[PDB]
């Protein structure tokens, strides 16, 4: 048969929130555990501080969804990302993708009020 | 969207009287509207001032002298965007070919040795003098010159003494060129420093390796370069670019050996037994450490009072010792 | 009412729920062809953004674009359902009413209507 | 003829400004240029027609357009940037200082409401009311009043025509100020008994019309005698008044002469019809009193120290101080540009989603066929930048909240194509057109036309070869053009 | 010969490379570019390149201005631009034009131009 | 107001009927009032009674018109004008 791969995870929606809840903090404890391997994977310039600090902004930005279908999605996108990551298929390539503040500084002009920005005609 | 982050403004105005107006949002397939001659182009500096140039399709033009050492430079700019052109000090029409129709010229050609055809001289005030006349007589817009820290005209060293006068020369012909001065620039692929240290059977130093400098990152000094470029306000001003803090080359040494796990050698000898040394390695044809490096391994970083720094650019250098592992990873053998 | 935004799962920029407006509509009756069978689907399509629509490349005179959606249009059984779509995805519209012909009467035996008084025009046929 | 092929054409649907009207209109745009422009159908505003300015204009937006900032230095012009230009106007500001209504405002036919409302708003914070017009006499307050819509605008709607069987033009013509409109009598005319007499100059017409005299004098005669009577006895009356009138010094006299007769006639004015019908020509002047941008009493006794022109290409040289700095904000190359210190280019009406508000008081909404050329900007943008660096900085940096204002302004900007009857029908003809207007001595100059040329009347038009062309080859004294 | 740069530097190219063909001087339609405006344009992409190299195709608008007026009996001229020597079809479609009116009138694919005699 | 007072009010709708017949009677009155003002009545379907009044150098101020009385009108155009 074709049998599951490396830390895979069978598709189930959680039929109530806090059983998603369970294994949303499963995932969030997974992803800071494997922090350090990610580091030596990627061959990372920054911290491992930094990628923890990542990682929780990216828990964050989804901590007041309430209908439940989007949080089981939600959940089932961030394991698949979390395989890719632990299982080196992702590139340090696409995985930089997920920090782009530690670049550095693009230029002088990044404009903030109207007047910056209407010279840039991006007002 | 992508971001003209080098312009302030979209439609710009050269001293020359040029209307130039951006195209785009600021990516690849945009321009902005300025034609640059970069001299020296394929060199250290000069690569990553090219890749910034071109990231916004301002059109490079490339004056170069081997086929084969410029070839990475055409990945960084759209078809039509970086153009190469042959040159040579000698000959004169190739330098007008190659500032003629450009806004803004930069030159950083400077050699750290002498050569069979071109002494220190030749290569920096010579070269310096025809490069400024091409600007003076065709009337660019904006030329920007870059000499050496510790530039000064009565220097122990040939190096510091023919790029001060090469600044002098300069000044005197194109009175509005701006002079920057960067200090020992490290990083990836870097010349006579990090990668020397990191892959060198031994550093003989005739000064017990006591020197002090500043080290600013390269993409700091392209960084500084390319906003010198873009504001017309740095005219006839002198740009000391240096990194935050003072080292001495011994300190350089032990912080490469705490990241490197593995202990640099050092060995120390006297200056007149050095001296004859690298004169005698001066008759291979591969680049060798100069008598004249070695002379300036005397020198300490001299910062002038009255110059104009990375914090008028708005800019912050990064740090040497947060760079390190990043800058010097493929030698930790681990 | 309308999704706001990171709670969509399509994963497409924020950029284009945040600061763009999309227009639905019905595509007039064109003035060149009597045909109208281009008219009954309900069209999507983006309003242009200034600086990033269209310029000129200086080299072949080709037409460079950066806004992405500049060539997408979606097509709708029904105005309510474009809505929803639109909705569901956190796009601010704008609805462009239809226009049609106002119905009237037309008689081919009134081109040859007997006039009382003076003709005000001569028909020709 | 030859210049592309209908599938490679984007296609947005947008409105016309050459005109008052108002018609809509389908913007054919391939890349960074505009193709062509044809009809789409409207059965309440231009059917399915557009005239020939509309249509053949569209080549005046690809010449002599304005594309970057421009400053006056001796008696030549030279190009600058966006902040070296908006400084400028700084510096000329803080050094003329005008105090109140010095900083004179001009709003030209072409212009959006967002537009003229940035610019309103921008004026009143710098202390002037001296919000003005363009058209002749517009350094004062027009003759019909502001107060009420209905006083203004095609209180009929341009549907009303089809209704009408008697129709008085008073100082109008309206085959050159509104050609559409213009069909449309001609429509009814043709398939229903009806009445046309005008007064004012001799015009040629497609239906046949009562001359009644050029004269106020002839209109007096007229609204008392056999004429009168027939509108006395109209079922759908509708008297149809030009802006041409309103440019007049003695225009008191006509509104006056007017409104008595349409107070006194109940068919004229009554609870389900409204006769009293004004036709504008600028697109852009409905609008403009929609917003109020009228000005003071005491604003046009001063001499201005800084005109800010808005369009404003009708404009002359003796409605110019000669100490005055001068600003000139548009799209094309013309008179008014030439008569600034500083110039700045804005977007035209194919290049941004703009209100135009025609005579019907039909509010209605474009759309943005391609961007700006050059370092052209959108005007209200403009206006809101150089505010910031008049320190006025005006409350709005997005189009919702330009939105927002406009919708405070009047709520009927933004209730897209839609008309809604005024309820202060009778209210609003005896406050302001009887009213105000007793004092007013009719002159003994006779009216006459209100534009000498239909073909070129705008910026665009003027720069537009397709419509110099067309002027020289239909010319009156051309025999091409005759029949006998 | 010598065109004025933006920069307010001279470009100099010889005379026969600003004709706009080898046998016409001039552009042949509004929106053309020509030559000088080309060079002034693209000048920094033709620097050390040798100009006699590049394509300069002759002007076809010359080429039929040169090419004898067909008399014909009729009101009707048939063209069709047909090659008799090859088989197949190799000319344009076959179009009929009328010579009533005085004067010379062109084949619209074509050119060549017919007159009634 | 000093210079602008704009009035907004429903056509049809119930809750305008008292600004209808304050403008109705006696927007002469308030006219000749204030002679300088620059006075604006705007109608529309969905839009409830509200006033705007415009002081000085763009400042502006607004208070609702859903009211019982021509009267209480009134005084809260009064009340907008101090
Ligand atoms: C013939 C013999 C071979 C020729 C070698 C050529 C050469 O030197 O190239 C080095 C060359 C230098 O590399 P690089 O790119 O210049 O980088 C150097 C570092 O960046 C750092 O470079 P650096 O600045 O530290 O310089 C290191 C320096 C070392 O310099 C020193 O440390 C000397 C210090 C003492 C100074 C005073 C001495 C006393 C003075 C007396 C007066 C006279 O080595 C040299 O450059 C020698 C220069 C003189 C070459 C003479 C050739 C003459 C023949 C023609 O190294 C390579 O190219 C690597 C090639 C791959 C090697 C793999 C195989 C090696 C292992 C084989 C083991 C053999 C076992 C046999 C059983
Ligand atoms: C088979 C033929 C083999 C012989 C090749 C002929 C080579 C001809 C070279 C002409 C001599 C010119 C000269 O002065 O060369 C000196 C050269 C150093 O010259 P330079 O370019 O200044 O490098 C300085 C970097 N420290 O130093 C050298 O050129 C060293 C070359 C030694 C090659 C010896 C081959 C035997
Ligand atoms: N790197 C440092 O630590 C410091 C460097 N600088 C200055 O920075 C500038 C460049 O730094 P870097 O980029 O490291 O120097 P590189 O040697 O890396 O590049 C220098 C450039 O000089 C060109 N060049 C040298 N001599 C000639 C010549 N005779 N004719 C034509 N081209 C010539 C080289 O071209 P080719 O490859 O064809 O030889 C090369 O492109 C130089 O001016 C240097 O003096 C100043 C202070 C510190
Ligand atoms: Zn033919």
């Amino acid at each position: 048969a074709i049998i599951a791969t490396a830390f895979a995870e069978t598709v189930k929606f959680s039929g109530s929130k806090q059983e998603l809840q369970k294994r949303t903090l499963a995932l969030y404890r997974q992803f800071l555990r494997g922090a350090p391997t990610f580091a030596d994977l990627y061959e990372v310039q920054f911290s491992i501080p930094t990628i923890r600090t990542k990682i929780r902004q990216e828990f964050e930005r989804h901590r007041f969804v309430d209908d439940l279908s989007i949080q089981n999605v939600l959940y089932a996108k961030g394991h698949m990302e979390y395989q890719e990551c632990i299982n080196f298929w992702k590139q340090q390539a696409q995985f930089l993708k997920y920090f782009p503040e530690e670049d550095d500084i693009q230029g002088r002009h990044q404009p903030s009020n109207f007047v910056d920005k209407f010279l840039k005609n991006r007002a | 969207m992508n971001s003209f982050e080098n312009l302030a403004q979209d439609v710009n105005i050269t001293r020359s009287g040029k209307t130039l107006i951006a195209k785009g949002t600021g990516g690849r397939s945009s321009r902005t509207g300025y034609t640059a001659t970069v001299f020296g182009a394929n060199g250290f500096l000069g690569s990553y001032l090219t890749a910034k140039l071109a990231k916004h399709g301002t059109t490079v033009v490339v004056p170069y002298r081997e086929e084969m050492a410029k070839r990475h430079l055409k990945v960084t700019g759209d078809l039509g965007v970086v153009n190469f052109l042959e040159m040579d000090l000698r000959n004169l029409e190739s330098i007008d070919e190659a500032v003629r129709h450009s806004d803004i010229v930069v030159n950083l050609i400077g050699r750290e040795y002498e050569t069979k055809n071109f002494n220190y001289y030749d290569v920096h005030v010579e070269g310096a003098r025809r490069i400024a006349e091409a600007v003076k007589k065709h009337n660019i817009a904006r030329y920007i010159h870059v000499s050496a820290f510790n530039a000064e005209i009565d220097s122990p060293s040939e190096f510091n003494h023919t790029k001060g006068l090469g600044e002098q020369v300069t000044k005197d012909i194109v009175p509005w060129a701006t002079i920057v001065r960067p200090a020992p620039m490290f990083g990836r692929e870097d010349k006579w420093f990090l990668d020397r240290m990191a892959r060198s059977p031994c550093l003989v130093s005739a000064n017990k390796f006591q020197e002090t400098s500043n080290p600013v990152h390269v993409i700091d000094v392209a960084a500084a370069l390319e906003r010198i470029c873009f504001d017309d306000s740095t005219v006839a001003q002198t740009f000391e670019l240096y990194g935050p803090q003072k080292f001495t080359q011994k300190q350089i040494i032990d912080m490469v050996s705490e990241t490197l796990r593995k202990e640099v050698r050092h060995i120390e000898l006297p200056k007149a037994l050095y001296q004859a040394y690298t004169k005698a390695t001066q008759a291979i044809w591969w680049p060798t450490y100069s008598p004249d490096q070695v002379e300036r391994q005397f020198l300490s970083q001299k910062i002038d009072p009255s110059a104009k720094t990375f914090n008028d650019l708005d800019l912050t250098p990064m740090e040497l010792p947060d760079l390190m592992f990043k800058l010097i990873r493929p030698y930790r053998v681990n | 009412d309308n999704v706001p935004a990171h709670e969509i799962v399509s994963g497409a920029p924020a950029e284009l729920s945040r600061n763009r407006v999309v227009r639905i509509y019905q595509q007039a009756k064109p003035a060149t062809q009597s045909g109208e069978y281009g008219t009954f689907a309900w069209r999507l399509d983006w309003d242009i953004v200034d600086v990033a629509n269209r310029w000129e490349n200086d080299l072949i005179g080709w037409q460079s674009s950066g806004d992405y959606m500049q060539a997408t249009q979606m097509k709708f059984t029904s105005k309510e359902s474009a809505i929803k779509f639109a909705n569901k995805q956190g796009w601010d519209f704008y609805i462009q009413e239809p226009h049609h012909r106002k119905f009237r009467v037309k008689q081919y035996a009134n081109n040859f209507v007997h006039s009382y008084g003076k003709l005000k025009h001569i028909r020709t046929k | 003829a030859f210049r592309a092929r209908p599938w490679e054409l984007k296609k947005t649907e947008s409105i016309d400004v050459m005109d008052a009207v108002g018609s809509n209109i389908r913007i054919d745009s391939k890349g960074v240029e505009v193709m062509r422009v044809i009809p789409r159908v409207h059965e309440d505003v231009n059917e399915e027609w557009i005239n020939d300015k509309s249509r053949f204009a569209c080549d005046g937006l690809k010449t002599q357009r304005l594309t970057t900032p421009l400053i006056r230095v001796g008696d030549k012009f030279v190009n600058a940037t966006w902040d070296d230009a908006l400084s400028t106007i700084a510096k000329a500001y803080q050094q003329k200082a005008p105090k109140g209504d010095e900083f004179k405002a001009v709003a030209g036919a072409l212009v959006e409401v967002e537009s003229m409302v940035a610019l309103k708003d921008m004026t009143n914070a710098l202390g002037s009311e001296n919000t003005t017009t363009d058209t002749p006499n517009g350094n004062s307050a027009p003759a019909h009043g502001i107060t009420f819509r209905s006083n203004y605008l095609f209180n009929s709607s341009i549907a009303g025509i089809e209704d009408a069987d008697a129709i008085l033009l008073v100082g109008t013509n309206p085959r050159r100020e509104a050609a559409v409109m213009n069909a449309r009598i001609r429509k009814a005319w043709l398939r229903q008994e009806l009445e046309i007499a005008s007064v004012g100059p001799t015009l040629d017409a497609t239906f046949d019309v009562a001359e009644l005299g050029n004269t106020h004098a002839d209109l007096e005669k007229a609204l008392s005698g056999e004429f009168g009577e027939v509108l006395k006895n109209a079922k759908n009356p509708l008297i149809i008044v030009g802006s041409g009138i309103t440019d007049r010094e003695d225009a008191g006299a006509f509104f006056n002469t007017i409104g008595k007769f349409v107070e006194s006639t109940p068919s004229v004015l009554n609870e389900n019809w409204n006769g009293y019908n004004v036709l504008q020509r600028s697109a852009s002047r409905a609008g403009a009193y929609d917003i109020g941008f009228t000005p003071s009493d005491e604003a046009s006794k001063t001499t201005p120290k800084m005109v800010w022109l808005l369009g404003a290409d009708e404009v002359a040289a003796s409605d110019i101080p000669a100490d005055a700095f001068v600003v000139y904000q548009g799209h094309n190359g013309d008179v008014g540009a030439q008569f600034a210190d500083v110039v700045l280019p804005g977007a035209a009406y194919t290049e941004k989603a703009g209100t135009y508000v025609n005579t019907e008081g039909r509010s209605q909404i474009s759309r943005a066929a391609t961007g700006p050329p050059g370092g052209a900007r959108e005007d209200w943008k403009i206006l809101r930048a150089v505010s910031e660096y008049l320190g006025v900085a005006l409350p709005y940096e997005d189009a919702y909240e330009v939105r927002d204002r406009l919708a405070e302004i009047s709520p009927s900007l933004v209730r897209y194509d839609l008309v809604e009857p005024t309820v202060f029908g009778d209210v609003a003809v005896q406050h302001s057109l009887v009213g105000p207007n007793g004092s007013v001595t009719p002159s003994s100059a006779p009216l006459t036309e209100t534009i000498e040329n239909f073909y070129m009347t705008d910026s665009i038009s003027r720069s537009s070869p397709t419509m110099a062309k067309s002027s020289i080859a239909f010319n009156k004294d051309n025999k091409k053009n005759q029949a006998f | 010969k010598s065109i004025i740069s933006y920069n307010g530097n001279t470009i100099e190219i010889p005379e026969e490379y600003t004709k706009q063909a080898p046998n016409r001087d001039s552009t042949w339609a509004p929106a053309q570019a020509s030559k000088t405006e080309i060079y002034k344009n693209n000048m920094v992409r033709f620097e050390q390149k040798d100009l006699s190299k590049q394509p300069m195709p002759y002007a076809g608008i010359e080429l039929i201005a040169q090419q004898p007026v067909r008399f014909v009996h009729g009101n009707t001229a048939v063209c069709d631009g047909a090659n008799h020597n090859g088989p197949g079809a190799q000319g344009h479609p076959k179009i009929f034009i009328n010579v009533d009116a005085p004067g010379s009138h062109a084949c619209q694919y074509c050119g060549t131009r017919y007159e009634k005699e | 107001a000093l210079r602008e007072i704009r009035f907004h009010l429903c056509q049809n709708g119930s809750s305008s009927a008292p600004l209808r017949q304050f403008v109705k009677n006696q927007i002469g009155a308030f006219q000749k009032a204030n002679p300088s003002t620059k006075v604006l009545v705007r109608e529309a379907n969905g839009v409830k009674p509200i006033v705007f009044a415009r002081f000085d150098h763009g400042h502006e101020s607004k208070i609702g018109l859903d009211v019982s009385s021509e009267k209480e009108v009134a005084e809260r155009v009064k009340s907008l004008i101090e």
